[PDB]
RNA sequence: UGUAAGUGUAAAGGCAUAAGGUAGCUUAACUGUAAGACUGACAAGUCGAACAGAUACGAAAGUAGGUCUUAGUGAUCUGGC
RNA sequence: GGACGCUGUCUCAACGUGGAGCUCGGUGAAAUUGAAGUAUCGGUGAAGAUGCCGAUUACUUGUGGUUAGACGGAAAGACCC
RNA sequence: GGGACUGACACCUGCCCGGUGCUGGAAGGUUAAGAGGAGAUGUUAGUUUAUGCGAAGCAUUGAAUUUAAGCCCCAGUAAAC
RNA sequence: ACAUUACCGAAGCUUUGGAUCUUAACGAAAGUUAAGAUGGUAGGGGAGCGUUCUGUAAGCCAGAGAAGUUAAGCUGGAAAGUUUGAUGGAGGUAUCAGAAGUGAGAAUGCAGGUAUGAGUAACGAAAAAAUGGGUGAGAUUCCCAUUCGCCGAAAACCUAAGGUUUCCUGGGUAAAGGUCGUCUUCCCAGGGUUAGUCGGCCCCUAAGGCAAAGCUGAAAAGUGUAGUCGAUGGGAAACGGGUU
RNA sequence: CUCUAGUCUGUUUAAAAAGGCAGGGAUGAGCUGUGAAUAGGAGUGAAAGGCUAAACAAACUCGGAGAUAGCUGGUUCUCCC
RNA sequence: GUCUGUAAUAAGCAAAAAAGUUACAAAAUAUUUAUAUAGAAGAAUAAUCUGGAAAGUUUAACCAAAGAAGGUGAUAGUCCUGUAAUUUAAAUGUAAAUAUCUUUUUAAAAUGUUCCUGAGUAGGACGAGGCACGAGAAACCUUGUUUGAAGCUGGGGAGACCACUCUCCAAGGCUAAAUACUAGAAAGCUACCGAUAGAGAAGAGUACCGUGAGGGAAAGGUGAAAAGAACCCCGGGAGGGGAGUGAAAUAGAACUGAAACCGUAGACUUACAAGCAGUCAAAGCCGUAAUUUAUUGCGGUGAUGGCGUGCCUUUUGCAUAAUGAACCUGCGAGUUAUCAUGUCUAGCAAGAUUAAAGCAUAGAAGUGCUGGAGUCGAAGCGAAAGCGAGUCUUAAAAGGGCGAUUU
RNA sequence: GGAGAAGCAAACAUUUAUUGAUCCCAAGAUUACCGAAUGGAGUAAUCCAGCUAGCAAGAUGCUAGCUAUCUAUUAUUUAAAUAAUAGAGGCGAUACCAGGGGAAGUGAACCAUCUAAGUACCCUGAGGAAAAGAAAUCAAAGAGAUUCCCUUAGUAGUGGCGA
């Protein structure tokens, strides 16, 4: 209890985790002008997404808890 | 950091000709603190119950197995606290020169103030073992007070 | 929990000593120049050991050849017809033979003449 | 003679069924999606049949989710509508 | 910057004097040091060799001198980045 | 009495006030806190068939008006930079 | 240069043993055979040697000789291990389990000891010594005598600032003296400093410090008057000779 | 009596800045004795980035402190894959 | 109860309780075999062997509420000091309990009327601080500069604010225990150190260094007992050679005495030679053992031949003339505490497990029960409400993302 | 408590002790001078005194006893001034506690917000503990002062939403 792992509070703000592993995250590119980008690109950044199985690793390094 | 003296550089980092050094304290100097020594610190820790609980019984269970060295002998109690009483009784059952480990099924307090000087005994209460003294003991004397109190002890 | 007994150094120095007695100068009690000596000595003991083979094989050729000398068989030719006649016989034993029994060895020659 | 011309804009790859020129009507310069892929450290980028809603043109079959294609772009945080 | 006088500054060095140096007796350091039955030449090689190759030369060991080398000693280059 | 620059003495010390400083001057342009509460917002007794509106109280707010120095501006000053 | 037949030549290949691992087969397993595969920095995995301490251990091995060092011999695939002499004169160790301040050749590492240069440079200013006698185990160096030389607005004499017994007498030569030493400012013991006039103390103030009150500051304190200290200054008084 | 131009010696020095030849001032902006005063971002400075206890482009002592180094150095028994 | 005597209440006296630990304060006593600062008693071995010496070997006992630990000529339960369980207090300190004494009540419930119930205070505005909360919609608390109320028909708080409702009563002052700490005094424990270790210091803040603040070492061991060498000999002494003491006199001012380093003696080799000094072959000579005996082995030296660019760092690459070490001996570097995750082992199992803490036992920082507060699994999806083996995206299981029924 | 003792250590002499020593515990006496140092001063361990008393008192003689400051309380027109008492001054503890002041080396791979951290240090106060403490409290549960552990929980939030 002297020493608990710190979970690190930027990364768990973005990052959520599935049952078995994976890392669902929000899509970039949707937050700022939006007028010129294609409708198929917009409807394509508003699903959310998992990411790739490389980062997977550090991710759980950084959300000791989560 | 704790070992008495200054923390001022012993001479300055370039052109004396000696090898660098930060204060007369470094672990390296003679007389100086000592890197990653012991500290105090806590070995205690506790087992699952339910480990200590089986190693209890498989302990039990390994001296019962020989007959002559595990022996049980009808309740009595040594009524003078003298020490020539018990130690008669002992000297007539142990046989192995060595270790002896008698158990009680109550705090008989006779028995064990007369019995806290022989040489080589160890007295045990049903309910305060030890399985470091009962591995270890080379003869094991047990009252049926004792057997009983032990078996609805760890049959629930 | 201190664990300081010294009695380990000490056993590899003097197994060191004893291994480098007869070494010319400080290479035989100093610690330093002596394990230093030992080491590159052992190796060259292994790699000594491999080229005997070579050396020996080499000196018995040069004696066939120089116990061939008289007669007018260049000893290529004398392992020539020495496998031709299928005689399997050794270097090392053709090179003591011409030293213990001269007579012998010219036999085989005059045999292997043919 | 047979694309050497011309394709808003550099160059390249293409362009006769024309993707070039002209005229009529028109707003698909759409909403929800998207099997399957290309390229890719990651973040990203790109193509996409087909389906529901509702249009434009056409007799219809069908085409249209901007521009012949590939450059004209900017993450997150903060704030405004 | 020039001139006079004066001179071993020089042509051009020689001799003498005092303290060291040299020998013996007494006392007795130093930086330095992987050690060492540590030659030269033409080569070779982390591109300048006591240590490698080929060849040449050289009895063993000291002392007084001389610094060409041991990229000599001394100061984790001050210049440059 | 303090500061700056020059440096006995002799003859002299020319031109430039745009730039940047310093001195003086407020007619305007601009400008903070403090006064000033147009108006807007939340709450609700009540009204409204009810929403909507919504008095008072309690709060969150804010414009037009007022306002100093400074800056812009108007001059002077080089043995001021 | 072109032909014929050879030989030499590596840790390559073959042959002769021996070790481990993988796979496959045999085998009840254990293991036995068939095949191949075992250079290696950074780096990953596995198996061991040795050291200290605790339990096992109120055990076992030691005064008939324990640990430790030392000599010879022997053994294991490596860390390493155990037998016998000599030394040593009092504590060690087998099996299993546990815990680390657990293994050193280097950090211009730290500490101690000892080499090297080397019996080499130096022995601290170009004022200078010589002989005789004496003392003594021992004399270029100490004492005395006779000569010589040096300083002489000093290298002489007397008081400060400073040192603190270094002063005198007797005794001594571990060490210290850049040599020697009977000598010394070195060591040991004892002795030695006598004030109305000298220098202080004291009565005075300068530079300056402190400072009730007053004033100002988170605190500590800072300024600051009356007062009090503060000589390098101003203030009563002695000279000559002799003596250890 | 005070300072150090020129030159030489010294340079593992007799001396952690001196010595031998000499030189400048020497009735004054002179030299010197004994006290006292000014302290670290401060003092003092006839002005050299000089001096403030042999070290000053920000003293020394203790403490934060085992400061931090993407830099340099070191990191101890064995065998098998 | 303004004065006197009457219906009508207060100031004092019977009747009880609390108190120096807050709740009023000050003590004095005796009383307690309560305790602290000295003490008292305290169990039970002889022989034999080796040896300088016995406690040890061997054969037999004996004590034990005492086999904790030291010393004694080698290793002691029974030799000594002590240890277990008991116990000494005139005097003093500290504790309780008892009364002395002290103070207080000399009563309580019963209904509405006017009064009181903490003011420059609550709060507001501005500039700051403390709340985990950095102005953020910023509550709450403290505050400097200013402004400023209500008075129970009241006021504060409930993370801007308002309403209703719910809770509490500020602007007065006190309070033991659970807690933190040990320079130290007493009694102990140790998988803590054993003289480069442990406190800097087994002899010390000393020697020494600095004007000062301050910095700061090194040096332990004769034997069981001085029984410290009578006396003689060489020598000025020192030192040594005998004689004595001792088990040992290379124990004689010091146990064991290694390596670096310095020697002496003997064996062999070396003055025609170019050697990271070693390795592989190898005659002669010396020592020793065999085979009857001059040939083989093991040993030591070694003429001569082949091969051979120290080691460690750092580098594309080092014999490198790149770095580092004078040599030897000691000391000198992935450790500890917690959390995350993986593996191995052990146990249980859709369940696993206690943390703090309490009691018993004895004094023996144990281990046995008790302790289910909590944590991780058992359901997921979505920003969330919400719905759930489904859910999100949308009207669409229409298709997808994440799930799963297969733990 | 009982037979040696003259410290930490004996030497080599000379006494002490059974008339109960040495030693140990408790109380008491003595207790030079300096130091908060306090009669004034000062270069701490030393000068200068006043008043009273005793030494033949006396000429810079000696020994004793008083004469510092601050706060509170009264004897006063608490101020000025004494007087009367009571309590403070300094040290320890290179620890703990409360209050006041309050960094920086660092991390953010710069750095200024932020961090380090209310840590180091300084200053003023106390105590055996200190501080806090008997709701104008928590917080959506119905609990009932303060303080210290276990959990909630590395969660809620917060942050150039960076560390």
């Amino acid at each position: 209890m002297a020493n608990k792992m710190k979970t690190r509070k930027s990364a768990k703000k973005r990052y959520s985790f599935t049952v078995n592993g994976k890392v669902k995250y929000k899509k970039q590119n949707l937050r700022h002008i939006l007028t010129k980008k294609s409708s198929k690109r917009k409807r394509n950044l508003r699903k959310s997404g998992n990411l790739s199985c490389f980062e997977v690793k550090r991710i759980k390094t950084l959300l000791p808890y989560g | 950091s704790e070992v008495r003296g200054s923390s001022k550089k012993p001479w300055k980092q370039k052109g004396t000709g000696r090898a660098r050094v930060g204060t007369k304290r470094n672990p390296v100097w003679i007389g100086g603190g000592i890197a990653l020594g012991p500290k105090p610190r806590d070995y205690s820790y506790r087992l699952p119950k339910k480990v200590k609980k089986l190693a209890f019984k498989s302990v039990l269970s390994l001296r019962a197995a020989d007959e002559n060295s595990f022996k049980v002998i009808e309740n009595f109690n040594v009524e003078s606290g003298k020490t020539k009483d018990l130690a008669l009784i002992i000297k007539n059952f142990a046989s192995f020169n060595g270790k002896v480990v008698i158990l009680l099924g109550n705090d008989d307090q006779m028995i064990k103030r007369a019995g806290k000087n022989i040489r080589d005994l160890k007295i045990l209460s049903f309910d305060k073992l030890r399985v470091v003294d009962l591995f270890y003991a080379k003869n094991l004397i047990a009252l049926e007070s004792a057997v009983n109190k032990l078996n609805e002890f760890y049959i629930k | 929990a201190r664990a300081k007994n010294g009695t380990v150094h000490v056993a590899r120095r003097k197994r060191i000593l004893k291994k480098t007695k007869g070494f010319w100068g400080t290479k035989k009690s100093n610690y330093k120049k002596a394990k230093d000596t030992l080491r590159k000595g052992m190796m060259y003991a292994t790699r000594d050991r491999k080229v005997r083979k070579r050396d020996f094989r080499r000196l018995w050729i040069s004696r066939i050849s120089a116990a061939l000398s008289d007669t007018g068989v260049t000893y290529s030719r004398f392992i020539e017809g020495l496998l031709k006649s299928n005689i399997k016989i050794n270097r090392k034993i053709l090179s003591n033979l011409a030293i213990e029994d001269v007579e012998a060895f010219k036999k085989i020659v005059l045999e292997i003449r043919r």
